[PDB]
């Protein structure tokens, strides 16, 4: 008796998106001390796919430390240029075509881009490179992402299994 | 598969600085040029770390001095960037390329300068690292180096151009 409700398409929609990224960002800005308490990222991944960021994440800024925390304190931003800026890199990173590697590095980025901004006292830009990386998953990148298994086949690949 | 087994072996050995360990993982039939999740090979992973003589027996046993990590990095950046010296010398002995761009166009006398490593800031410049790169931002080591507040590195590029 419950009927259900055939929903015309909502194109800003991107829950599953909005999430990987809000918890990969909030992740990292409290690894690196820019971010404290409640709020997406803080405490254990509530989802296989973000524990598969999360690891994937660590793990690459451990064999390139300073790549992108350069790239981004050397990157001259204001809130004004900021979109401008996260583009450039971003369209820089995907030359040569999209790879899971590539992925995790954008998502690095994306991090780095905002630690940076929290430390220059643009704290406002934070909300905004996450959106900006969203629309850049879903419109830029989401055929290969689906063409190469999805999201799913992401946290196969770096996740830390079913027992875990 | 075995020997894709014995590269992962040798990879590790080279990271953690396992001199013997490395020597014998090269005699089983390690693949000297064996690269890991991030294109990194057993020369990149020594050469980061400070591993000298494992360094040496890579390059006596056919390592390629100028391979390339998933983010353009060459064995002679990561010596480069982390400061060692005796590494950067016996790299260039052996072919490396001075002048090699990693991710953004960074060069080794892009690294050095901004690290503070003046001996190898020195180096490089005798092996003809280009004093007037400019990476992505537009930046030479010199601007690197000003950055950074390294003026006597500053100081030696200023008179190299």
């Amino acid at each position: 008796h419950h009927h259900h409700h055939h929903g015309s398409a909502t194109p800003a929609s991107a829950p599953d998106t909005r999430a990987l990224v809000a918890d990969f960002v909030g992740y990292k800005l409290r690894q690196k001390g820019y971010v404290c308490g409640a709020g997406p990222g803080e405490g254990p991944a509530a989802d296989p796919l973000h524990q598969a960021m999360r690891a994937a994440g660590d793990e690459f800024e451990t064999r390139f430390r300073r790549t992108f925390s350069d790239l981004a304190a050397q990157l001259h931003v204001t809130p004004g240029s900021a979109q401008q800026r996260f583009t450039q890199v971003s369209d820089e990173l995907f030359q040569g075509g999209p790879n899971w590697g590539r992925l995790v590095a954008f998502f690095v980025f994306g991090a780095a881009l905002c630690a940076e901004s929290v430390n220059k006292e643009m704290e406002v830009l934070v909300g905004q490179v996450q959106e900006w990386m969203v629309a850049y998953l879903e419109t830029r990148l989401a055929d290969w992402i689906h063409s190469s298994g999805g999201w799913a086949e992401f946290t196969a690949l770096y996740g830390d299994g079913a027992l875990e | 598969h075995h020997g894709s087994d014995l590269g992962k072996k040798l990879l590790e050995a080279a990271n953690v600085g396992q001199h013997d360990e490395v020597r014998i993982l090269m005699a089983n039939g390690a693949d000297v040029n064996a690269a890991d999740k991030y294109g990194d090979t057993p020369l990149h992973l020594a050469a980061m770390n400070g591993h000298l003589e494992i360094v040496e027996v890579l390059l006596k046993t056919g390592a390629d001095v100028n391979a390339v990590d998933f983010m353009g990095r060459t064995p002679l950046h990561l010596a480069a960037d982390n400061g060692h010296l005796e590494i950067v010398e016996v790299l260039l002995k052996h072919g490396a390329d001075v002048n090699a761009q990693a991710f953004w166009g960074k060069t080794p006398l892009h690294l050095a300068a901004q690290q503070g490593h003046l001996e190898i800031v020195e180096v490089l410049l005798k092996h003809g690292a280009d004093v007037n790169a400019q990476d992505k931002f537009g930046k030479t080591p010199f601007d690197l180096a000003i950055d950074n507040g390294n003026e006597d590195i500053a100081e030696v590029l200023q008179k190299a151009a």
